[PDB]
């Protein structure tokens, strides 16, 4: 591989990231791993993407600052529950500080569309203008390849230290 | 919304995370708050804007701001300067806990000493020490002869130890074997022992010898100086081994007051804090001393810190991104040493062209600003200044009457020896049992 591009995951404790992240990198369900890759190609040029996971260190806002560090991607993740969806607004701010980076964000749980809590209408206009991407997923209706491969397509328009 | 735990950890200092990562990879159930909201406790790195809010009357105007440091977060400024040894304590830690993974380090280009009122780069190497202006041939001489004995000496073997007893001999006899001069001595105990007063020289050599035999160690573990210092500042350290902790099932809480500590009936022993998240519960505490300022005592002295912010490389250091300033007490009629620790870009640590350079002294007159005036002198012109007085304070008791392990507040030493000195004793009175790496 020729680019690494470290990403993380971002929102509310219980949405689904974990998950996620072992669907589009391990095609496993769980019902933790500190960050898992997989590799893609664009225009002939091998791609790792090393994505990151929050170690729950979301649940009372202790995300290390050092999470964010060097990476050029992220996903902020909303639940069936509206109130991680409103929380969205807080992470959003979170990110841009810390970071550097592109940015994109997804509905999961999809799968549970009878108990739907703010449909999908208000979720495309939220991203729409916040110059972020959207994809409704589900870690269970799976739009979770597209939803990464579309943000690392992203960022590939974008482009001594000492080991102990 | 779990309550019960095996330990709590409050505030997030080095110490303290270093401590919660180690007991949780140990298998326990660790539960760490922090009162602020942002991970570092007494010695994080802050924001251009927060340096304002901390040390200055008044804010700085956008404009100002703006044309003079740039974007604010490009700042990553320490509170408390510390390098890392290479072949120290904490660098072990680093690989053992693979936190290494969570922070990246560069060297720092060398280390400095003043006298007559230059500064002299301290040899790394041997080319540098032929070269160098510090000392006289015979000088020269018979430090290589010293230094000789330093990496000769094995402990077990007494036909090494030239006549030297480490524990009978003071430093000063030491000296007088090789036939060492004043000057000699001072080089030798404030550039590589790392001693911010003469005290050494009528003490048992083994602290001395240790710290020489350090200092030789780290600047063979890669070259140039005997220091490392972290990509973002040495707020990457703690917000490292917290990451470790949270792994390995460690809970964590930021912004977090303690609305009340909670103490068993009768005996004074710790049993929960109450919190606006809840109650939580746990045999025993690690705290730092804001935590508990009853229970813990101060060592008589105070430590100015002058952050500084330059537009130029240090006058007479070949446009070094890094280094150290040892300036010894005897250079200055003073008690003790002052140092320097110097810092810029290259470490993503401030913005394009600026240095951080961080004045630091045990304060032994009643007007600490003008005591760092030699030092603000080496620096060139200088942006702006940041001071701050710190009291050192340290428990009264270690912990085996009431379950409350706290730890000694961030000292005046130019390195984290003495830090992760405090965290083998605390593991040690909280465990049972001395700190063995995995
Ligand atoms: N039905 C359904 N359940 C899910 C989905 N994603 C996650 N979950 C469940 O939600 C619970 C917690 O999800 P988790 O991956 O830990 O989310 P995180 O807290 O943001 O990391 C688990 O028990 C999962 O089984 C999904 O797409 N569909
Ligand atoms: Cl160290
Ligand atoms: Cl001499
Ligand atoms: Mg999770």
């Amino acid at each position: 591989y020729d680019l690494l591009f470290k990403i993380v995951l971002i929102g509310d404790s219980g949405v689904g990231k974990s998950n996620l992240l072992s669907r589009f990198t391990k095609n496993e369900f769980n019902m933790g791993v500190e960050f898992a890759t997989r590799t893609l190609e664009i225009e002939g040029k091998r791609i790792k993407a090393q994505i990151w996971d929050t170690a729950g260190q979301e649940r009372y806002r202790a995300i290390t600052s050092a999470y964010y560090r060097g990476a050029v991607g992220a996903l902020i993740v909303y639940d069936s529950k509206s109130s991680s969806y409103e929380n969205c607004n807080h992470w959003l701010s979170e990110l841009r500080e810390n970071a550097d980076v592109a940015v994109g964000l997804i509905g999961n749980k999809s799968d549970l569309a009878h108990l739907r809590a703010v449909p999908t209408e208000e979720s495309k206009t939220f991203a729409q203008e916040n110059q972020l991407l959207f994809t409704e997923t589900s870690a269970l209706s799976e739009n979770v390849d597209k939803a990464f491969e579309e943000l690392i397509n992203t960022i590939y328009q974008k482009v001594p230290t000492i080991s102990l | 919304i779990d309550t019960d735990y095996d330990v709590i950890v409050l505030g997030t200092g080095i110490t303290e995370c270093i401590l919660s990562g180690l007991l949780s990879v140990d298998g326990k159930k660790v539960l760490h708050i922090d009162k602020q909201d942002h991970y570092g406790g007494e010695a994080a790195s802050v924001t251009l804007s927060q340096l304002y809010e901390k040390f200055k009357q008044n804010p700085i105007s956008k404009e100002e701001r703006e044309s003079k440091f740039g974007k604010d977060r490009d700042w990553n400024v320490d509170l408390i300067p510390k390098f890392l040894m290479a072949n120290g304590e904490l660098t072990n830690i680093l690989i053992h806990t693979d936190v290494t993974r969570y922070v990246d380090f560069k060297q720092v280009s060398g280390s400095y000493v003043f006298k007559q009122g230059k500064i002299y780069k301290v040899p790394a190497n041997e080319i540098e020490a032929i070269s160098s202006p510090l000392m006289g041939i015979f000088e020269k001489r018979r430090m290589k002869k010293f230094l000789e004995w330093i990496s000769s000496y094995k402990e077990d073997d007494l036909s090494t130890h030239q006549g030297l007893d480490l524990d009978k001999n003071t430093m000063d006899e030491v000296y007088y074997k090789f036939g060492l001069g004043n000057s000699t001595k001072e080089f030798i105990g404030h550039a590589m022992a790392l001693w911010t007063n003469d005290d050494y020289l009528q003490q048992p050599a083994r602290p001395s010898f240790e710290r020489i035999l350090l200092y030789c160690q780290s600047v063979a573990r890669y070259g140039k100086s005997p220091y490392l210092y972290p990509m973002y500042g040495l707020g990457e350290l703690p917000q490292g081994f917290a990451r470790l902790s949270a792994i390995y099932g460690g809970t964590y809480m930021l912004d977090t007051p303690i609305d009340e500590v909670l103490y068993k009936k009768d005996t004074g022993k710790f049993e929960g804090v109450k919190t606006k998240l809840g109650t939580f519960k746990a045999p025993l505490v690690i705290a730092d001393p804001t935590y508990f300022p009853e229970k813990c005592k101060s060592t008589g002295q105070r430590v100015i810190r002058a952050i500084c912010i330059l537009n130029h490389p240090v006058p007479n250091t070949s446009n070094a991104d890094s280094l150290q300033i040892i300036i010894p007490q005897s250079q200055l009629g003073r008690k003790s040493d002052i140092y320097v620790a110097i810092v810029s870009d290259a470490h993503n640590v401030c913005s394009k062209g600026h240095y951080l350079a961080i004045i630091s002294t045990i304060i032994e007159t009643d007007k600490p600003h003008i005591e760092l005036e030699p030092a603000f002198k080496l620096l060139g012109p200088i942006e702006e200044k940041f001071m701050g007085i710190a009291e050192l304070f340290e428990p009264r008791e270690d912990g085996s009457k009431d379950n409350i392990y706290l730890s000694r507040s961030y000292d005046a030493s130019s390195h984290f020896e003495s830090m992760t000195d405090d965290v083998k004793d605390i593991y040690f009175r909280v465990t049972g049992h001395p700190l063995v790496l995995k």
